[PDB]
RNA sequence: GGAUUUGGUGGAUUACUAGCUAAUAGCA
């Protein structure tokens, strides 16, 4: 299940999954923590800019979220996690299998409610500790005491009492003493929501049947009751800006505001959140402001404020209706198609079954926006034909993007389900285009493709016809007919000379776009499902119905690579930017990476949810995938982009059960020496020899206007081998080389100089690093030329020189070889 | 397989004769002769008997005296038209030349069903003197291909003209006869006789 | 083919920031404006990272491990980059003018001087995968009341010295428990404190002030407290102490003063080791090697960098960047070196590999406009607005000739005959074209006929004809050579700005003000192709502009164009933020490149932020350099091109070739199959199969696995289609390979076997052949030159008689 | 200078004891001045 | 497979499947396509992963 | 007038040689004053030619 | 029901590590 190439990064587009969000205050500002599946995200109320994300994903889905100053407390399954800045600081593990349901924290006490009507109390080890860790005691409420726990609430000024709220009634427990101090009277209707009022000794209770009760706990008696016939309360919140205003959220998606002092309805916000997804899951006033936060299960968080009254007097009577301040949101259903907007990784294009197309920015969430579907006014001047009731365009089966012509006109095509024409979009305008493209053959659109220049749009009909238009004017230019079944893929190379088509009939058509001629036709064994064309390499892969990926080279129109191993239909696949790897997803809930050079699967993954789409970044850093479940986008990091990856084929049997090294890493190192007889230079920069020969003139200009070496030399002299001295000679810096050569003894019997000649003579025999060896001996004549010449007749000096000349005489073939190559090179280029 | 670039019938508010549409299908000299099948039989005359660029009418107003070898790129029919007009009275009158040539191709097609342009090419290729003489006595010397084509056009035009200078036969028919005979290679064409005499004389001075 | 990537930046070696020595001390990291350039002195190799900031770089550091590099611009935006992978891990903003950054010597923590706030942060682990939030905070420190000038780590990674503009230096403790150990504020200075440092024993703290005062503090009895035991003062007449660095191991101080002079001192003796002057400009930064032997200094105003070996008083490294936009550029015929000319009036020669200025020429008084090489390459010609054309021999590096017009005319464009016998120049003031003899220097004739200034010039390499253009909306082809002179004028739709001429010399390309690249057949003097380019051009709204970039016409044309040496592509540049590479016979855009992404430069952005306006106007205006490409050129020997721009010479290369571009591959072809062939000794097939797959690593393996005896057999049988690739391969491999003999034997076999085919198609193979010629010239000849001289030197010492 | 900046479309720079280090050397370091002289000059 | 949970086979039809009828015990499967055609799979439970219909049936009027 | 001339400069209508100049402080040399001219697609240039009835939309 | 124009606000127009402060720590 773990990839050696990829690793999850984060989720994009999901702001809330429906769990009630928690509000915490640091100083003046306020921050909101929202649940996203197994992770939580923190947004700044000032800008709704994300501030932190959970460092790791929780093992189980989070059920309750509570935040208090810097710390955020998260409850999942039978464990409660404590996080700071998104970093877990401590984990509170409960001793019972019963899963936590509600979480309440007040002062030094942490209270957790499990599904078995058991309340666990934790306390701080130290009064000055930052969070509670120690287990104080366990309090369990029995059926006789009350019903199932609705929520855990603590009201101000109550010296270690927890105001436990149940469906049957409310109960008061002293956590310090672990005793039931008071039991509230039974209520006819089940309680659903509890919220402590800003007043002392009153808590607002919401029922199933539209009843809000401001039960005074101190008096143990009802004070007031608000009626909401035919509604179900979901959230309550009081306004702390000095106005006695109460907000009641409903599962219908409706938010109502009451004036407690005036006993009147200020205003109602209708359908702010979808009723299908739970309506208003949570709605809370910001402490001490006229602003209210709202959230729902529709993957949306909205932000409303109450403006000042327009009347100089009696402002309480003249209350402005709340006005939309800001919001963040995403798709309400899992995305159906995804695309990379630009050569960079800045903006994504996503479509979902909620009939929505969104622009999501990996770089920053705030940059994410939804493209508009307001239609431009037609050029002709007639009325548009459509329903008066505005309805959102059908789901986008396919989409194509280009940026060669961004900002000049429409750069996008999309295809809709059960629909006979293609709509355009302009990424720069983030709005629908003014051109609509029809198949003209009474067929549904099945394939949409772009030319690289961005001047041609290609539409694949279900009836086998291809229509080619121009984007700037939206006018038909050419219309081709080969396939008699639906065409499932159209691709035109970066040139626009050759276009390739594929259809369910199983044939692949090769055309000349310029001359409009059928270059060739290729028939495959099984029907085609999809195509991806790699323009840089001119290789394109096809998803066959036989559970195979067939790669074809358009230049020669031959099947070049065929991939096997998928146990079910291939949902999606993509080419790597370098065109070397292909990653495919299939209904068998596995992601496979295929290495085209060897034509084998190198990495395999098992996804819990089938990945509907897979798309590489043009940079190749990231891989984006969409699954059958989840409204967000899974982003992966390409580990290959930081280190090499072994290309060994993956074990099929091991993968099924879960459900030459230089070649393996695509590298090679040149040999130190191909052959002993062959002359080979040193392994280093070629400027060294110039530096060694001309050090003094280099050194002159630069002005402003026993030793180990000798020990090795004598050691080699007795051993008759100077390799150890030879190896170190290569290693010295040029300055060090000069000093050792100069420092060589120059007095009779001249023993040192003889061995150095012998040492260099041995190195010259090796035929490796020979050009260095010529350089040192050149320095010898420079430093000891007078010495050697003066005593040339000495047998020891003469014999050593004669031996080297014997070797050096052999190394004259290089002169013939180099000096030849210029004669032919000069001639062949010249005549 | 089929490709459709035209999804509506075309009717222009100004009427157009249908032969003009047939011309739109293919460019033909006077909308009546095709260049596609025309080839220069002799390799030497290739690259200097230019027939690959089709033209409706011989008139082009091209710049064909600017450089040395520009005359090669000229359409050969236009070269024949230019050579036809001569002798002062016909000077300046290219339109009369075009009309005369059009009559000549009509006559050639009538007499021989073969494409007249190929007849023109065959005559020019046949009549090109391959070897000549230069005064030193005389000495034999080779002949450059542009000199061949120029001299060929000259002989054909001159022979056709002189044959009809004071005779009932008009310029068009004497042309058509001379080009037909030159294409055949028969000695009847004046130009072939001159070419034979020139090459033979060079052979004597070889 | 068209897979180019930014490699290195020549013409600018240091701009601003702090230069940092590598952990090994063998590499130097110099911020170059918007990017970072790394120079490998020992290996004579250089590279510039592809990552770019949005502003110039302000502070930089490399960890002692050498794995993580952090760079911060002038807005506090920090970029973390994996040094080994040359890839970016995360991008962060500190929301403040971060003055300095420095890793802890342990490498677990890094501290930034952010205003009056010292922010200590935990280093991410390089091995760990990228996360949303890699950095983790350790503590935020604020004792200082004004912005922090600099900071220093203790060698034990426990205590920090901070010097701030509060005229105070302050010590902190990395560990909270050790706060009582070091919670002292250091005072007593007159002016700003530039630096504070620890002694090797860590018992002495040395603090330096702007006025030029060094205080040595010791923990001593008056009961024990820190006190200024000794006070040393820098005695500069007006130069202020600006930057200071200390090496505890060798007790070395380098102090750079604003006057352009630095002094080396030995503490605590204050012994002036040496004192040297870089000039009249401040020496913007100073750094020390880990040995303490090499000192790096850099000057912003002239963009100077120097690495000085105080031990030997020798100069390891010394360059300067052009204090100008490089008006022109020219490659050597072999491509080993490139020459650049600027508006200062001076011409530099740069080696592409080392990235270092080998030679410069300052004879020109005014701006040098254009530079060109002769066909031979021994000679370079340059033209300047001072009114002279100056000819240069590189062998002796002398201005061997100067040409001047009679009427004192400024010259903007130049061209040299392929024979290297006629030099021909053009002007914007004369409307005529001047010509001279290189041998004698006389003005042969003034070619007339243009009714507008000649904008640019070029000769045919083959035909020897001359093509000229002007703002007269025409192109004239001049047949100057020969008994008779003829001129062929050709009209163009709009004013002409640039010409490029095909290597064959049979077409010429022209760029017009309208934004069109038109190609014409020179011999036939008719248009044969045209490319639309106005829309591809990306031009940015200037902060001063009052009209949109879309509606702007400031630069929708290319001021420079050049063909590819193969003759199938053209690279085009202009006064814009785009370099476009088109394909000639086809007329499409193969790829486009963004020259820069620095908002410090004016024309980089098309859309500017509305916040920067006020009712007054733009805050930025409270002039900036402009993004533009002066000239472009292709590499004669390599698949690369260089573009001259304001920041410097950008070089784009295909060398990395990580892309998989197989040719004629088949199912049977596999890297394992290639090895199987080699083990079976089917050398020819293995070489063929590897080239089909087209991996550099396999081709080496096959190439080096062929025995010498089988080379002539394999070479004779190689298909013609793979001949170009092997020829390119050997040249690229050979130039840095050690197997001089092995490569040569291959060249000997290949040239002999297929010499005729090379001659038939010269230009398909020209770049590869030059690369081979570069090898047998630039390295092979030198070895035998070294070999032969010793042979003759030997013969004397034996033959001659030595006595008396 | 001042007229150049005023007349220049593009930016124009500002033109520019102790031993001084020659920032710029007109020739490579390694070449010798004797090697820069032609035999006719010698 | 109910007991094991693996995909034994994936049957592929020419057009969208609307109705499905099974004969005996995996003996034959008849599936109504959306296009108006009927496809029969013969012994689908006996390459092996992906199988195609063997017999295809259409209805067309005498007119066409 | 000069002020009318000034207003057109910041409005991006005037080109000296091949470059537009939005700065009203550029000096023009006696050589360069020949080529102080209009931008090709300037609306005014259309107005100049539309008056004299020599507009050719091909140029624009 | 269609079309034209326009005011205001919201998000971007720079790469997403919490607030506040008098900041080695306090506040919230």
């Amino acid at each position: 299940k773990n990839s050696k190439i990829f690793s999850p990064f984060r989720i994009i587009g999901n702001v809330s999954n429906g769990v009630p969000f928690a509000t915490g205050t640091l100083g003046s500002t306020f921050y909101i923590v929202t649940c996203v599946g197994k992770t939580f995200q923190i947004y700044d109320a000032n800008t709704l800019h994300l501030l932190f994300v959970s460092e790791k994903e929780t093992p189980s889905s989070i059920v309750a979220l509570s935040a208090h100053f810097h710390y955020v407390y998260a409850a999942y399954e039978n464990k409660v996690g404590i996080y700071k800045r998104g970093i877990e600081e401590h984990l509170l593990e409960l001793e019972t299998d019963a899963n936590v349901e509600h979480l309440c924290i007040f002062g030094d006490y942490l209270c957790a409610s499990t599904d078995d009507n058991s309340i666990f109390i934790y306390k701080k080890s130290d009064p000055q500790d930052k969070y509670p860790s120690e287990f104080y005691t366990k309090l369990t409420v029995t059926e006789i005491q009350g019903g199932e726990i609705v929520s855990l609430q603590h009201l101000a000024t109550y010296l270690n009492k927890l105001t436990v709220v149940t469906k049957s009634n409310v109960l008061l427990f002293n956590v310090r003493t672990g005793k039931l101090v008071f039991t509230s009277n039974e209520f006819p209707d089940q309680i659903t929501t509890a919220e402590p009022a800003p007043v002392l000794d009153i808590i607002a209770l919401g029922t199933v049947t539209g009843e809000v009760i401001m039960f005074n706990m101190r008096k143990g008696k009802r004070i007031r009751t608000i009626k909401i016939p035919q509604s179900r309360i979901s959230s309550l919140s009081f306004r702390t800006d000095g106005s006695s205003h109460l907000s009641v959220g409903t599962s219908s998606g409706d938010l109502i505001f009451y004036d407690l002092d005036r006993r009147s309805r200020i205003h109602v916000l209708k359908n702010i959140h979808r009723e299908s997804y739970g309506g208003v899951t949570q709605a809370t006033f910001l402490n001490g402001q006229p602003i209210i936060v709202t959230s729902g299960g529709d993957n949306s968080l909205k932000e409303y404020v109450f403006d000042p009254s327009l009347s100089q007097g009696s402002g309480d009577v003249v209350v402005q209706p709340p006005r939309y301040l800001r919001s963040r949101g995403g798709h309400s259903q899992p995305p159906s198609y995804i695309a990379f907007a630009d050569s960079q990784s800045h903006f994504m294009l996503s479509a979902s079954k909620d009939r929505s197309l969104w622009s999501f920015s990996l770089r920053k969430d705030a940059q994410s926006q939804e493209m508009s579907q307001r239609l431009h006014k037609k050029q002709d001047g007639g009325r548009v034909g459509g329903s008066t009731i505005k309805s959102k365009f059908p789901e986008i089966v396919a989409l194509a993007i280009e940026n060669a012509r961004i900002g000049e006109w429409e750069n996008i095509i999309t295809a809709h389900k059960d629909e006979k024409f293609a709509r355009t979009w302009d990424m720069r305008n983030k709005r629908v285009g003014r051109w609509t493209f029809d198949t003209t053959d009474d067929g549904f659109v099945k394939s949409v493709a772009m030319s690289q220049c961005g001047n041609f749009g290609f539409i694949g009909s279900s009836n086998g016809s291809i229509t080619i238009y121009n984007m700037q004017s939206g006018i038909l230019r050419k219309k081709y007919k080969l396939h008699k079944r639906a065409v499932t893929g159209i691709s035109l190379d970066g040139m626009n000379r050759k276009m390739v088509s594929c259809g369910l009939d199983g044939i692949v058509g090769f055309y000349d776009f310029n001359k409009s001629t059928l270059l060739g036709k290729l028939k495959l064994d099984a029907p085609i499902t999809a195509m991806v064309y790699h323009r840089s390499s001119d290789l394109f892969a096809l998803a066959l119905d036989d559970l195979s990926i067939v790669v074809i080279d358009a230049v020669t129109q031959r099947v070049v690579r065929q991939l096997w191993g998928h146990s079910n239909r291939i949902t999606a696949f993509d080419f790597s930017p370098e065109g070397r790897w292909i990653v495919s997803a299939s209904l068998d809930s596995t992601i496979r990476t295929w290495d085209l050079p060897t034509g084998g699967c190198i990495d395999g993954i098992i996804v819990d949810n089938v990945a509907t789409n897979v798309k590489f970044s043009p940079n190749g850093d990231l891989l984006a995938t969409t699954h059958v479940t989840g409204n967000g986008i899974c982003i992966w990091t390409n580990r290959a982009q930081f280190k090499t990856v072994s290309t060994r084929t993956i074990d099929e049997s091991e993968f099924a059960r879960m459900a030459l090294n230089d070649i393996d890493f695509n590298t090679y190192t040149s040999l130190e020496q191909i052959d002993k007889e062959l002359l080979t230079l040193s392994i280093g920069p070629r400027s060294k020899m110039n530096t060694l020969l001309h050090l003094d003139v280099i050194r002159k200009r630069s002005k402003p206007k026993e030793s180990h070496f000798t020990k090795q030399l004598r050691e080699g002299s007795q051993s008759k081998d100077y390799s150890s001295l030879l190896a170190t000679l290569i290693n010295f810096s040029p300055a060090a080389v000069d000093l050792e050569i100069r420092s060589l003894n120059s007095f009779e019997p001249f023993d040192e100089i003889v061995w150095f000649i012998d040492a260099l003579t041995q190195g010259l025999k090796s035929n490796k690093n020979f050009e260095l060896y010529e350089t040192f001996m050149s320095l010898l004549f420079k430093a000891h030329g007078d010495v050697i010449h003066a005593n040339n007749k000495n047998q020891d000096i003469a014999s050593a020189l004669q031996n080297w000349e014997d070797v050096h005489k052999k190394e004259d073939r290089l002169d013939d070889l180099v000096k030849f190559c210029m004669g032919v090179a000069a001639f062949v280029t010249t005549a | 397989f089929e490709v459709v670039e035209e999804f509506t019938p075309v009717v222009l508010a100004t009427p157009i004769p249908e032969e003009v549409q047939q011309a739109q299908t293919e460019i033909k000299l006077f909308n009546k002769w095709s260049f596609e099948e025309v080839e220069v039989k002799d390799a030497s005359l290739v690259d200097y008997v230019q027939v690959r660029q089709p033209i409706f009418v011989a008139h082009t107003a091209g710049r064909y005296a600017n450089k040395r070898f520009r005359k090669a790129q000229c359409p050969i029919i236009e070269r024949l038209t230019n050579s036809l007009m001569m002798n002062g009275r016909n000077n300046g009158k290219k339109l009369k030349a075009v009309r005369i040539i059009k009559h000549t191709l009509d006559i050639i097609n009538v007499l021989t069903d073969q494409n007249p342009i190929q007849v023109v090419v065959d005559a020019i290729t046949n009549t090109g003197p391959r070897e000549d003489t230069t005064r030193v006595r005389r000495q034999a010397v080779d002949v450059s291909p542009l000199r061949r084509v120029n001299q060929a056009i000259a002989l054909l035009t001159i022979g056709a003209r002189e044959a009809a200078f004071r005779n009932i036969k008009t310029i068009a028919e004497t042309l058509a006869e001379e080009l037909i005979n030159a294409a055949k290679g028969s000695s009847t064409s004046y130009a072939i006789k001159k070419k034979d005499e020139l090459e033979r004389v060079a052979k004597s001075n070889r | 083919k068209s897979d180019f990537k930014f490699s290195n930046l020549l013409g600018t070696v240091y701009r601003q920031g702090n230069i940092t020595f590598s952990d090994d001390g063998k590499q130097l990291l110099s911020p170059v404006g918007n990017r970072v350039s790394v120079f490998d002195l020992i290996n004579n190799k250089s590279f510039t990272f592809e990552y770019e900031h949005r502003k110039n770089i302000a502070a930089i550091d490399l960890n002692k491990q050498g794995t993580l590099l952090i760079s911060i611009d002038e807005d506090g935006r920090a970029i973390l980059v994996n040094f080994k992978a040359r890839n970016v891990l995360h991008h962060f903003n500190f929301k403040e003018k971060c003055s300095a950054v420095k890793f802890s010597p342990d490498g677990r923590l890094f501290a930034l001087a952010s205003g009056r706030f010292l922010q200590i942060w935990k280093t991410p682990d390089v091995n760990k995968d990228r996360q949303f939030a890699p950095f983790v905070r350790h503590r935020v420190h604020a004792g200082h009341f004004q912005d922090i000038t600099s900071l220093t780590w203790s060698q034990d990674s426990r205590f920090i010295l901070t010097t701030s503009k509060d005229l105070s230096a302050k010590i902190w403790s990395v560990d909270s428990e050790e706060k009582n150990l070091a919670a002292t504020t250091f005072n007593g200075h007159r002016d700003y404190v530039m630096g504070a440092f620890f002694s090797h024993d860590q018992e002495k703290i040395y603090t330096v002030s702007k006025d030029g005062a060094v205080f040595v503090w010791e923990f001593t009895k008056r009961k024990y407290s820190w006190r200024i035991t000794k006070k040393h003062f820098f005695y500069a007449n007006q130069a202020k102490v600006k930057c200071v660095t200390f090496h505890p191991a060798t007790r070395l101080l380098a102090v750079g003063f604003t006057s352009g002079e630095f002094r080396l001192y030995d503490l605590p003796d204050f012994t002036l080791i040496q004192q040297l002057s870089m000039g009249q400009n401040p020496v913007n930064t100073v750094s020390v090697n880990q040995t303490g032997e090499w000192l790096a200094f850099g000057s912003s105003k002239l963009g100077q960098l120097l690495v000085y070996e105080w031990q030997s008083e020798s100069y390891i490294l010394k360059q300067q960047g052009h204090f100008d936009s490089t008006n022109s550029l020219a490659y050597s015929p072999d491509g080993s070196r490139v020459v650049t000319a600027s508006e200062d009036g001076k011409i530099k020669v740069w080696d592409i590999t080392s990235g270092f200025c080998l030679a410069t020429f300052e004879e020109h008084t005014s701006s040098v406009t254009a530079v060109q090489f002769a066909k031979r390459g021994q000679v370079m010609f340059s033209s300047s607005l001072d009114g002279t054309v100056r000819a240069w021999d590189l062998i002796r590096y002398r201005n061997f000739r100067t040409f001047t017009g009679t009427e004192r005319i400024q010259f903007n464009c130049l061209a040299v005959d392929p024979s290297g016998e006629v030099v021909c120049a053009g002007s914007l003031d004369n409307f005529d074209i001047h010509v001279w003899s290189v041998q004698t220097g006389q003005l042969l004739d003034a070619l007339s006929g243009h009714e507008g200034p000649v904008s640019c010039l070029s000769f045919s390499q083959e035909n020897s004809v001359l093509a000229s253009a002007s703002w007269d909306k025409t192109i004239r082809i001049w047949s100057i050579f020969g008994r008779s002179q003829q001129v062929e004028p050709i009209e163009v739709y709009s004013d002409v700005l640039a010409l490029s001429m095909r290597p064959d010399g049979k077409e010429v390309a022209v760029s017009t003000l309208k934004g069109q690249i038109s190609i014409f057949n020179i011999e036939d003097a008719k248009q044969v192709g045209n490319i639309d380019c106005r829309k591809d051009i990306i031009s940015g709204r200037f902060n001063q502009d009052r009209f949109t970039a879309k509606n702007s016409e400031r630069s929708k044309f290319f001021t420079t164009i050049h063909y590819s040496f193969d003759g199938m592509a053209i690279v085009a540049g202009g006064n814009n933020n785009s370099i476009c590479l088109y394909d000639v016979p086809n007329e499409v855009l193969l790829k486009r490149f963004i020259v820069s992404r620095n908002m410090a430069l004016n024309g980089t952005l098309e859309f500017l932020n509305s916040k920067k306006m006020t009712e007054a106007g733009s805050l930025d205006l409270i002039m900036r350099p402009e993004v533009r490409v002066t000239s472009v050129q292709f590499s004669p020997t390599a698949n690369a091109f260089a573009a001259a721009s304001t920041e410097g010479l950008l070089i784009y290369s295909t060398n990395d070739t990580i892309l998989f571009d197989p040719f004629d591959l088949d199912v049977d072809v596999t890297p394992h199959s290639t090895v199987e062939a080699l083990r079976e000794k089917q050398f020819l097939n293995a070489l063929v199969m590897a080239f089909r797959l087209n991996e550099e690593y396999l081709i080496n393996k096959v190439y080096e696995a062929i025995p010498i005896k089988e080379i002539p057999l394999v070479a004779s049988n190689i298909p013609a289609i793979y001949l170009p690739r092997i020829l390119k391969f050997i040249g690229d491999f050979a130039i840095e390979s050690q197997h001089i003999e092995f490569n040569l034997i291959w060249i000997k076999a290949l040239l002999s076997a297929s010499g005729g085919y090379i001659n038939e198609h010269k230009y398909l193979f020209s770049t590869a052949m030059r690369s081979i010629q570069r090898f047998i010239v630039r390295v092979a000849k030198e070895v035998v030159n070294t070999t032969t001289d010793n042979k003759y030197t030997y013969r004397f010492l034996v033959s001659t008689d030595g006595s008396m | 200078y001042k007229l150049d900046v005023l007349s220049s479309v593009h930016f124009v720079p500002k033109p520019a004891e102790t031993p001084t280090i020659s920032m710029e050397d007109a020739q490579p370091l390694y070449m010798s001045n004797a090697s820069s002289l032609a035999p006719q000059e010698i | 497979d109910i007991h094991s949970g693996m995909t034994k086979c994936v049957l592929v039809a020419e057009s969208d499947i609307k109705e499905l009828s099974h004969s005996g015990q995996a003996d034959s499967i008849a599936v109504t396509t959306e296009d108006g055609s009927l496809e029969i799979f013969v012994d689908p439970l006996v390459g092996n992963k992906s199988k195609k219909s063997s017999k295809k049936i259409q209805i067309v009027s005498k007119d066409g | 007038t000069i002020q009318d001339a000034v207003k057109f400069i910041e409005q991006g209508h005037v080109r000296v040689g091949p470059n537009l100049i939005n700065d009203p402080a550029y000096l023009v040399t006696r050589n360069m004053e020949d080529y102080v001219t209009w931008v090709d697609n300037s609306k005014i240039k259309k107005t100049l030619l539309r008056y004299r009835n020599q507009i050719d939309d091909f140029d624009f």
